[PDB]
């Protein structure tokens, strides 16, 4: 799960890490208002969508006029905005941050994430900010400095000290830094973040540290424990679908191909798509069904699959599982009455009565077919388009 | 023959349960030994004809087992994962799915430290053919054999393993060791184990998009692997930045690809097979 | 601004009010889980929808095994529930509620609102609990005993007290009683809360007090100073197109009628809906234009009048504003041809260049009809159909 | 004539904002008495030709003005309905729309308690042809007559203000009370200052569903007026449980519909007109 800007911002207000001042907007007006409860110009306005590289598509503007914040916010509330995170579509501008323009002396980073390699949580401090981490990453990798938080002390001072000093700082520049180290160090092991991104992580030309802009990412499998996250959730800038699948224990996600696949777990899901590929067809999604084909839940996962226009046949593939591969071919049949399914559609089944459950199908009388293992159900389908 | 056999006494914690009571009621029938389960608040009672205990440890004692399943919820698995050490279990398998990240991270330093072992969690299964089976899978696809398996997919496993039941082959023992990001023990872990060990000829290793311990496997292989392994890699078709089902299956600001995998895989002297399914073709170069 | 009855239980918990014990629910498996989280059975299972009256359409039920649980919720997550509060359509269960069964001896009923009349926040008790109290108000109008909050003073225990006597309750539960007022009555204050309606507050065997249902409504003018309380807002329960008008300053609602509205100004907007159905016509929303009629403005405001296909004509009407009455004219014009709009069009306009406003759009030659005066435009359109 | 008149000296408090500016532009021009406008911060300078000070005290100082209007955003407004009564104004108008409404509950009572009068908030406005206006309405479909206008909706009241000044009668004084659950000042408070009142012959009385304000109205008419009544009440076709526009025209509970307010408002004594069309006509019959 992924927070906005300016959520990230509140929780930094909360634990005390500096923040500019600003005001979250949901209509032209309230930005307008803003201005001033804020004080002098000029103001930055931001759109709040989940990606980033909103600076290089005038997403954030620097403006210095009350009606040129209107004029901004008219612009884009209820309009999709495209970065070069996002894809084709965009997602949905439904706020506008308005806060203080800051003076900018110099932009660094820093930023923090679960080393999968190490099994440990670092943080990674660098001078070169403003720009891709991962950029920076492959291009000049000397120049990223890290630190590991140790799992039976805790996020410890002299840490915050030496990246500050790796990075050139000194004097009261060194307190501070240590302070938003302990501080982002404490919000991460305590909201059970995944990651975290100040980029850039400012130095004010008064000669403070101050946090521009924030990107905060929770951990999905802990919610149950974080309501205040859970409820931080805007289901508004993920796939419609994604959600619409979850409530029936189905993990699915979109490509842009013509042949759907219903597979059950995760590991044969991917690989059954590759294996499409393999033959020049093109997946059009992944998709797991989780708790055994029931007759409802193979329903839906069609009626998901093939809200796609682009969909010209679908691949079924089911091995093992808690249901005897008879009721699967039955639940199949029943599925592609009652949803009304035009294309080809290819099962390919393995297990009990697997045998008698394909003859099911060829006698069905619809348009399934019932393929001799894996490499023939690759071809079939690929065929039928 | 690895992990376990038909002398391995086991004893599951949230036995009581619905996932608990059905999986054990077949590794019951498949005649593995469970000596009996454990549920807080239940104890004293008996379940599927074993016995019932309050805690890990007034198990362990009155019955002597050595390695425990667990089938216990999340938000409670972490507090079940600990017990179990503290009692001195040697062997744990936890099947839960959805342990928080930082569990997990906390979870794994103890077991290093103890000196215990786990498998998983998020749907693992340990399984040797004829002789042991803990897991949720299906038994009948499986013939003792003399190929070792690894894989951080289940159902890829089964796919995997009837192409080497089809060929005569026969597995010697089947280990999956869970889809989330930070396991109790990865592929160099398991890889070990199966060299050391006689009834194993050779190696069929299944990995997916995700992280690198695929890669760290390749080069303990060259350097420490003298028996042939054959590898799969699923995942090329998958898009960038999106996890696939499995919590550990993302690929994140560019590494971790499928064909990275595979590479790196290869220059190690393991024979990639690029399509699932000439997997048993491949192994019979051997 | 509504909340859910989980989010009203979580913050009663916050306050130390005494509420069952349970968890809310996304899936099938997280409300299976949920039952020996909480204990031993039976278990209550709860949609999660705004609306009340959830009771006697089959949205409350109280099951006994862990599969009944998860049959329930694959049987609502997903779906919309029509109780006698909501329209044909429904609201949406996105959430199912699982708590602990509660041991009833006797239903009470407590709540709070604004009284417009008296100008003070009103408690009102009664002995008639699980039930509609507007029915009691009507019917038994002295079995609701109310009290006065004073402004100066704050809630006071004796009017805790007070209820708790009159309510016939005696012993510790009068001290339970007298929590639970000064809580709810502090949360009131403390939230920025329009209404709270704690139905039923019941009586355990055991003899205590707890809370078995709540309906809280906050105020929306004050969600700037209710910060979290903004978070909790679900959209998936409200009509879209009601908050995709707000983003462009409009205030819109849905009737069900064939004739639409553009007016500007509320009055003027009721005033005029009225008028239509005066001769016979069925006005089939009210739509208020906000900031003058700009040509953007206007068009999104045809945007949403039209996106209902029972509408067979629009009746704009502008008077005064900030805009002068040409330029209102024009934009019309562009927003029609623009949008592509089939239906009769007729503009009634007043104030400057009013009268050669009228003639620009009787010259345009597309279906717009320059009326005169109100009479006269509510007649056309009537005739129109 | 009530309220005021072409010697009732003003000022603004928000002078120096976009709406407090334009609308103070048009009551300049009008020819209302405005004597200055208060902004914190901006004390010592001039606006539109009229001084600027720091506070509403150092302004009733230095002009000695007696009512004041306020253009000044929900989150501060009850702060400075609050600075006004504390120097001493008489009279307050506030057009801010969207004040919380605990807000403007407390705020009431101090304005009783105080002896002040405010009108509004949201949208109000309080115009005597040809001698004063302070409001955002337009000036020029009024002509100075004889009768009296109180009225929730502001554009509705346009619609009366034209009927009358098109039959020759003129207007007296139009009182806008304000759109919100919870105004500074009702119907009665202003009903009976008509009735005292010369210059005034009949009345004009507009409503809208929500609430109970028209009620009382008539109670107090039948009892207390022996002017002639007019009225009008806007929302029949309204839906139950929804706010239209207004923050306070909502019919909660089954209280509040349009016709009650109508039924009541007859047995009143006072004409009732079903179509704002023949408010004119109507007016006619005396
Ligand atoms: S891996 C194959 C495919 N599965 C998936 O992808 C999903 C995997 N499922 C899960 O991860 C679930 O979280 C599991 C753990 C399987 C649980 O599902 P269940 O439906 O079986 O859970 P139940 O609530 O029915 O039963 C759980 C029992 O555990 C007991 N318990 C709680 N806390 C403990 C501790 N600390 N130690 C031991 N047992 C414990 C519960 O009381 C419960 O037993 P009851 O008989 O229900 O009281
Ligand atoms: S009623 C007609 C139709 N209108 C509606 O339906 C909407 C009504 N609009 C509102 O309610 C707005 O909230 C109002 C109050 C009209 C304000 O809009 P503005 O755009 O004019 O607001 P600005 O921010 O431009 O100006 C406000 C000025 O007020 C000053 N101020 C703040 N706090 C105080 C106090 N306590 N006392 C006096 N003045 C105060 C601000 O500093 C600002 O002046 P600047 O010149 O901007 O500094
Ligand atoms: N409050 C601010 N004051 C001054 N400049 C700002 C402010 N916020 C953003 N900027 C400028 O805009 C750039 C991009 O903003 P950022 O929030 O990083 O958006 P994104 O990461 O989506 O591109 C910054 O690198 C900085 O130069
Ligand atoms: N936790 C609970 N324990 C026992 N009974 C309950 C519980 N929650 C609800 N009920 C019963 O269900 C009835 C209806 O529940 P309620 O939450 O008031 O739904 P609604 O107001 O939408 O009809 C209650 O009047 C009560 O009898
Ligand atoms: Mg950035
Ligand atoms: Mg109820």
């Amino acid at each position: 799960m992924n927070l906005h800007e300016y959520q990230a911002k509140q929780l930094f207000a909360r634990y005390g890490l500096p923040a500019p001042v600003g005001y979250a907007c949901t209509t032209p007006r309230e930005a307008e208002e803003a201005a001033s409860k804020i004080g002098a110009g000029p103001w930055v306005v931001k759109c709040q969508v989940h990606a980033g590289g909103r600076g290089k598509a005038g997403g954030v503007k620097v403006v210095n006029s009350k009606e040129d914040i209107r004029a901004f916010a008219e612009n884009w509330l209820g309009k999709r905005l495209v970065t070069y995170q996002t894809d084709a579509n965009g997602q949905p501008v439904n706020q506008i941050l308005v806060e203080a323009a800051t003076d900018i002396a110099k932009e660094l980073y820093l930023g923090a994430v679960v080393d999968r390699s190490s099994r440990r949580v670092v943080f990674m401090a660098s001078t070169e900010g403003g720009v891709e981490i991962e950029k920076v990453a492959e291009e000049t990798p000397h120049l990223i400095h890290k630190v590991a938080l140790d799992p039976l002390t805790g996020p410890m001072p002299y840490q915050g000290r030496e990246l500050a000093f790796k990075l050139g700082l000194e004097g009261k520049l060194v307190q501070q830094f240590t302070k938003i180290f302990m501080g982002l160090a404490t919000i991460f092991l305590e909201r059970d973040l995944a990651l975290i991104e100040i980029n850039p992580l400012v130095i004010t030309k008064q000669g403070d540290l101050i946090c521009l802009d924030g990107k905060l990412g929770a951990d999905g499998n802990a919610l149950f424990r974080q309501p205040d996250l859970r409820e931080m959730r805007d289901q508004s800038q993920e796939d419609p679908r994604e959600a619409q699948a979850a409530q029936w224990e189905l993990n699915y996600v979109a490509l842009d191909g013509n042949i759907g696949c219903m597979v059950n777990g995760a590991g044969l899901a991917m690989g059954t798509m590759d294996i499409v590929k393999l033959h020049g067809g093109e997946p059009a999604n992944f998709l797991d069904v989780g708790g055994g084909a029931t007759k409802e839940r193979v329903t839906e996962a069609f009626k998901i699959i093939l809200s796609d226009d682009k969909v010209k046949a679908v691949l079924v593939n089911i091995f093992g599982g808690i249901v005897r591969c008879d009721l699967i071919a039955d639940g199949i049949i029943g599925a592609v009455a009652e949803v009304g399914v035009n294309v080809p559609v290819v099962v390919r089944l393995e297990g009990n009565n697997a045998e008698l459950g394909a003859k099911k199908l060829a006698d069905s009388g619809l348009n399934i077919i019932a393929a001799k293992g894996l490499t023939d159900a690759a071809q079939q389908v690929v065929a039928a388009v | 023959s690895i992990l376990i056999d038909k002398n391995t006494k086991v004893i599951c914690q949230g036995f009581t349960g619905s996932q608990g009571t059905f999986h054990s009621e077949q590794a019951i029938a498949y005649g593995t030994k469970m000596v009996g389960g454990v549920t807080p608040g239940k104890g004293g009672t008996t379940h599927l004809g074993l016995p019932v205990f309050n805690t890990v440890r007034e198990a362990v004692a009155a019955t002597g087992a050595t390695a425990s399943v667990i089938y216990v919820p999340a938000p409670f698995c972490k507090d079940s994962i600990l017990e179990a050490i503290d009692a001195g279990i040697k062997l744990i398998i936890t099947i839960t799915e959805g342990i928080p990240t930082l569990d997990m991270l906390t979870v794994k330093v103890k077991l290093d430290e103890a000196g215990v072992r786990m498998i998983g969690p998020n749907c693992p299964g340990v399984i040797t053919p004829g002789e042991c089976k803990i897991g949720i899978q299906p038994g009948h696809i499986h013939k003792p054999g003399k190929v070792g398996i690894v894989s951080r997919s289940g159902t890829l496993t089964y796919e995997a393993v009837k192409q080497t039941t089809d060929y005569g082959f026969g597995q010697s023992t089947c280990v999956g060791i869970g889809g989330d990001p930070i396991p109790g023990s990865n592929f160099i872990d398991i890889l070990e184990m199966f060299e050391k060990d006689p009834q194993t000829e050779a190696i069929v290793m299944i990995g997916e998009i995700g992280g690198s311990a695929e890669e760290e496997a390749a080069a303990y292989i060259k350097e420490h692997v003298t028996k042939p392994v054959v590898g799969y890699i699923a995942g090329v078709t998958a898009p960038k930045g999106k996890r696939m089902g499995h919590a550990g299956a993302i690929i994140a600001g560019g590494k971790g690809t499928a064909d990275e995998k595979f590479a790196a895989l290869e220059a190690a002297g393991v024979k990639t097979v690029r399509s699932l399914a000439d997997i048993g073709e491949a192994l019979k170069t051997v």
